[PDB]
RNA sequence: AAACUUUCAACAACGGAUCUCUUGGUUCUCGCAUCGAUGAAGAACGCAGCGAAAUGCGAUACGUAAUGUGAAUUGCAGAAUUCCGUGAAUCAUCGAAUCUUUGAACGCACAUUGCGCCCCUUGGUAUUCCAGGGGGCAUGCCUGUUUGAGCGUCAU
RNA sequence: CGUGGAGGUCAGUGACGAAGCCUAGACCGUAAGGUCGGGUCGAACGGCCUCUAGUGCAGAUCUUGGUGGUAGUAGCAAAUAUUCAAAUGAGAACUUUGAAGACUGAAGUGGGGAAAGGUUCCACGUCAACAGCAGUUGGACGUGGGUUAGUCGAUCCUAAGAGAUGGGGAAGCUCCGUUUCAAAGGCCUGAUUUUAUGCAGGCCACCAUCGAAAGGGAAUCCGGUUAAGAUUCCGGAACCUGG
RNA sequence: AUAUUGGCGAGAGACCGAUAGCGAACAAGUACAGUGAUGGAAAGAUGAAAAGAACUUUGAAAAGAGAGUGAAAAAGUACGUGAAAUUGUUGAAAGGGAAGGGCAUUUGAUCAGACA
């Protein structure tokens, strides 16, 4: 149970601060866990998502289908993954939205200020 | 001497003149439904002329 | 209406008493407010009583 | 609110029309003008004798009555046929008083306190309190009263070194000192008997 | 009549747009707006028009400056540049 | 009238700009419930008071 | 507007609201290095000011309309 | 698409010569817009115009403000715009003025600190 | 005997009740004190690559600069490595800027986007006439500078 | 007996379908009402011991909302009146073209305005709604086009009047009054460029400002021209004012 | 120490759950009426994701019927559940100037105990 009067355990005050979050706070809401390879390779349980990762779906009807993060859509709170494709009736394809809690990252798209993001969280290089 | 029409800008940004007809028909149907339900109410409370005459005395 | 064998009681409620009542819901808010002003006045003046 | 339905200036049309006598929103134009107001029965009016903020929220009890009820509940704790009939699983508990040693007051880790409760016999009671997590019924569940558990055993120390820090987290288990023995904690929901685990520093303080 | 044949003569306006409040309320035959008296100094404020105070009270419109004083107190009314 | 001022012609420009349907790609937005345009008017029915 | 161009030598601009028939005649004299003998402005009802500037005979309007690039 | 971090360093006449190029390029991009559906490139011309015009303005502002360093009445713009109350109230000195009775008394018998213990 | 009327059930309509939901409202408690002539609140008009509103904003116009986060916005259209970076973003932070015509309204007005004044420059041969630009011109009162008025009154 | 919430308990029930809803299907209770089976349905909900209340509807010319019978009924009848052929069209008593027939009959069913309206003006496309029948047509619907002034008006004057200032009333929002009981202003010359003036040097003693798109008022006509614009644009020919 | 139905920032509720709660959960003091002072509404719910129906056929077209999406079109923008008044269809039945109701029973429909 909480022990402060700064944070609120109210349902309306929590869901409002979720649904009207800014587009720089939705980044840390959309996070994903790492693999058994990546967790023992870095030392981080979960990172904020970033486009052009390589990901795997562990819950849902597309379980096992790996892919590449095509465009993280933090307005519909989701992320369209390549090779996660619904054939529309018109012969075209649409990418199917996944929520990033139900993903798992396997091959990461590193960068500076991600090699700092790991090391502030206590990982390796 | 135009290379710009009405339709030239709107064929690029979103809508298409076949789907525009499938949008224009939906507004005029929803304008009917919002003008029906106002006449479903105002006809009851409109005869209340607060300064009537009742023009028959003698 | 003077109905029964009851005590003749006077209630001073002719006025607009509803706009001026103060139901003290503060009674346990401005006690822990006071027990912090007896701590800021215990820390600001540091060894004095 | 004090103007909950009185932000509308209406006045009746007397008698001489074919409509009711209630204050009607005069004027014209929009769909409103012609409705009723100011009544308990009009749509969009005040309620009947509206609920005011000066009720009797808190109520007095004679202090000796409160010390009577607490001393009654403490005595009702120590009968086997009350705490079992209250709803606590006190079946395979060897002694109804259930005094433990005073080394419970120095425990600090919840892993090292839950085993200390399972040893003295709350193993079929913590399971009772965490297999019983159900959802609240009706409109309360969106007023921060969403879940509903049962109540568990109440361990009572005499001077704490993190026993309350240990058992704050586990569901159902409550802590208390012997001063401030709560009637709300001791007969929860007006039913007597509560599976109270005394430590011996408390059980010799209770004298 | 006094009804329909006397509703046809209504053409010449007696109110025009006000320059302070912007609604069709500036009387012309004596030059005084009725939603806020324009050649007078203070706006027409009233306590019996308690709903009318909400139609023109503060917090209604844009507040091009008064929605920054709340933020600008919280940083001590500080000056100078941000940082490096 | 035809001998209008400029205060009226300043307003009739906005009155001619605010007389069109809602743009059709607004309804294709994500959290958009705006079905028709409600403040739309024409000169037959609701006279603007100026 | 492009029928008025080839008839005379009459450029048709949409100008600012605060122009006063002299800043028009001084900036259209400047930005094109042309010479202007008549300017008639009106307020087109979109809140716009449309100026029927007539370039002096010594200049074609089609040469300026092809130099600008709006033909 | 001009950047302020390299636009600060230039001279004044180069910045005027940059603004009188962007004001031509906006005119040409608005000529081309009549015979084309869409042009997203015009926004990076308007923001470049504003990025030059901010740098010119806050260069000249600093050129005046450094000229008025320490002079007794610097102008109404370059004063620190606090509220209306905070300027019409007293300073920290004119509040901390005390007369020579209160000052001599407040250095003669000021507050002492102590405790209550035998 | 059908039609018809009435009763009922299933199926379909009209109709939006009930059930369940909730980024809203109400009431209570706690902390802090900050509008405006450096031009406020309020208002008119205008601004997006494609908006009529809500929101934001001022001819630098759904915004500029600084700082922080470090790879988007998304309805479509576009730049795409600017992606191991002086750097994406309808982001957050906000300390520097513009801030249209107004408004206590401040040159005189106002049912007018009316009409002068003074200075500094620019062109038209140009102290005077015209035009473009830049900054000025209100009243009441306080302190001081300057210039005066009064057989009010003093010295020569 | 029941309803909305609150404290316990049933380690209650539930996506293998919780509430709700329907059933001349069943059972229990004299009843208040409870329980089951079926169809629909898709996320919560009861029992018992207690606590609390914005708690039980047929009515109040009840409030809001919905729908009946009356009923395919009353009717859709002033302004003389329509007809034929063809054309696009899915379709024509109703649109257009022609041909007839008429009417308004110059205090017009004509040609222009003022108030007021505000884009209806005009072209292209179109008929879900509106045009109390119809509809391809329209003052409707969608998107674009259009108003050009040295002279015609406002701007500039003054009327009836409105209204600051000097003041004087008024606790005061503000009230009186408009030249009064104000020390109320502006400019040629010796000075003539130190245009500052020393006097020269004085001239009514005046006076904010608003108030007419029909009063007063400086000057423009013709001929073309546009889908829509004119004494405005084009061509030619005139003027008035300031310099 | 005291007050605070305003502004700003918070924290909670034995309160209400869209005819309630502020007039406003929604482009609300907006749409709208009045010359004006002021008066002032209605209006939330597809689905997990639009995967919003490709294609064929009749029709001038609105749409229909297949086919397809869907866990569900008994979820197709008029979109959760879909009550009643009211209405169509088919079925059952009855009817000499009302219909309804009470007690008993014939006939017709349906339900039943197991006494397996
Ligand atoms: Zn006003």
């Amino acid at each position: 149970a909480k022990q402060s009067l700064d944070v609120s355990s109210d349902r309306r005050k929590a869901r409002k601060a979720y649904f009207t979050a800014p587009s720089s706070q939705r980044r840390v809401l959309l996070s994903a866990p790492l693999s058994k390879e990546l967790r023992a390779q870095y030392g981080i349980k979960a990172l904020p998502i970033r486009r052009d990762d390589e990901v795997l779906v562990v819950r849902g009807s597309k379980k096992g289908q790996e892919g590449k993060i095509s465009s993280v859509y933090r307005l519909k709170f989701a992320v369209q993954v390549d090779k996660v494709t619904k054939e529309k009736v018109n012969g075209a394809s649409v990418p199917i939205n996944l929520h990033p809690s139900k993903l798992v990252i396997t091959k990461l798209h590193l960068d500076k200020d991600r090699k700092a993001l790991i090391q502030r969280k206590g990982g390796k290089l | 001497r135009r290379t710009i029409t009405a339709a030239d800008r709107r064929m690029v940004s979103g809508v298409t003149e076949k789907q525009y007809k499938k949008g224009m028909k939906k507004m005029q149907q929803l304008e009917k439904n919002a003008i029906n339900t106002q006449i479903r109410r105002e006809i009851k409370r409109v005869n209340f002329q607060t300064h009537y005459r009742d023009e028959l005395l003698q | 209406a003077i109905s029964k064998n009851l005590p003749i009681l006077k209630n001073h409620f002719r006025k607009h008493w509803q706009e001026r009542v103060k139901v003290h819901f503060d009674q346990a808010g401005k006690k822990v407010s006071r027990r912090n002003a007896r701590a800021t006045r215990a820390a600001k003046i540091a060894p004095r009583p | 609110s004090e103007k909950a339905g009185h932000q509308t200036s209406a006045e009746s049309w007397g008698t001489g029309r074919a409509v009711a006598r209630i204050p009607r929103v005069g004027g014209g134009g929009t769909g409103r003008s012609g409705q009723g107001a100011f009544g308990n029965m009009c749509r969009g009016g005040r309620m009947f004798a509206p609920t005011k903020t000066w009720r009797k929220w808190n109520v007095k009890v004679n202090h000796n009555e409160k010390r009577y009820a607490t001393a009654s509940a403490i005595a009702a704790t120590a009968v086997a046929s009350l705490v079992l009939a209250r709803g606590h699983r006190v079946e395979k508990i060897p002694e109804i008083p259930l005094v433990v040693s005073t080394d419970l007051e120095s425990i600090q880790k919840t892993k090292e306190a839950v085993a200390a409760l399972k040893a003295v016999g709350a193993h079929s009671d913590l399971l009772k309190v965490l297999k019983s997590k159900k959802l609240r019924a009706g409109k309360g569940k969106y007023r921060n009263r969403r879940w509903t558990q049962r109540r568990g055993p109440l361990v009572v120390y005499a001077e704490d070194n993190g026993i309350v820090k240990a058992l704050r987290n586990v569901p159902g288990v409550e802590t208390a000192n012997v001063a401030s023995l709560n009637l709300l904690q001791l007969a929860p929901g007006a039913h007597l008997g509560r599976f109270v685990i005394w430590t011996e520093a408390a059980f010799t303080k209770l004298d | 009549g006094k009804g329909t044949p006397s509703f046809g003569k209504r053409h010449n306006k007696s109110h025009t747009l006000c320059n302070r409040c912007g609604r069709r309320s500036f009387h012309v035959q004596k030059k005084t707006c009725s939603s806020c008296g324009y050649p007078a100094a203070k706006t027409r404020s009233y306590n019996w028009g308690a709903k009318a105070k909400r139609r023109h009270t503060t917090g209604t419109g844009r507040m091009r400056y008064l929605k920054h004083v709340s933020r600008r107190f919280k940083n001590g009314f500080q000056t100078g540049s941000a940082s490096k | 009238a035809a001998q209008k001022s400029f205060r009226i012609k300043q307003k009739m420009a906005k009155a001619k700009k605010q007389n069109r349907p809602l743009p059709q790609w607004i309804r294709l937005r994500t959290n958009n419930t705006i079905r028709y345009n409600a403040k739309r008017r024409n000169w037959r029915r609701t006279k603007m008071n100026i | 507007a492009m029928k008025k161009v080839e008839d005379g030598n009459i450029l048709v601009f949409q100008v600012s609201m605060k122009a006063n028939k002299y800043q028009i005649k001084k900036a259209v004299k400047e930005l094109y290095e042309v010479d202007v003998l008549k300017v008639n402005t009106l307020v087109r009802p979109n809140g716009t000011k449309k100026a029927y500037v007539r370039l002096t005979a010594d200049y074609d309007a089609l040469d300026i309309a092809n130099r600008i690039g709006y033909i | 698409g001009v950047k302020a971090y390299e636009l600060r360093t230039k001279s004044k006449e180069q910045l005027a010569s940059q603004l009188v190029d962007l004001k031509k390029e906006l005119a040409e991009l608005k000529v081309q817009k009549l015979s084309r559906p869409s042009l997203p490139k015009i926004k990076t011309v308007r923001k470049s115009i504003a990025c030059v015009l901010t740098v010119i303005n806050e260069q000249q502002r600093e050129a005046v403000r450094q000229l008025y360093k320490g002079k007794k009445y610097q102008p109404k713009d370059l004063r620190a715009k606090k509220t209306r109350a905070l300027r019409r109230a007293l300073t920290k000195f004119e509040a901390s003025q005390v007369t020579e009775k209160q000052r001599k008394k407040q250095i003669a018998f000021p507050q002492r600190k102590y405790a209550i213990k035998a």
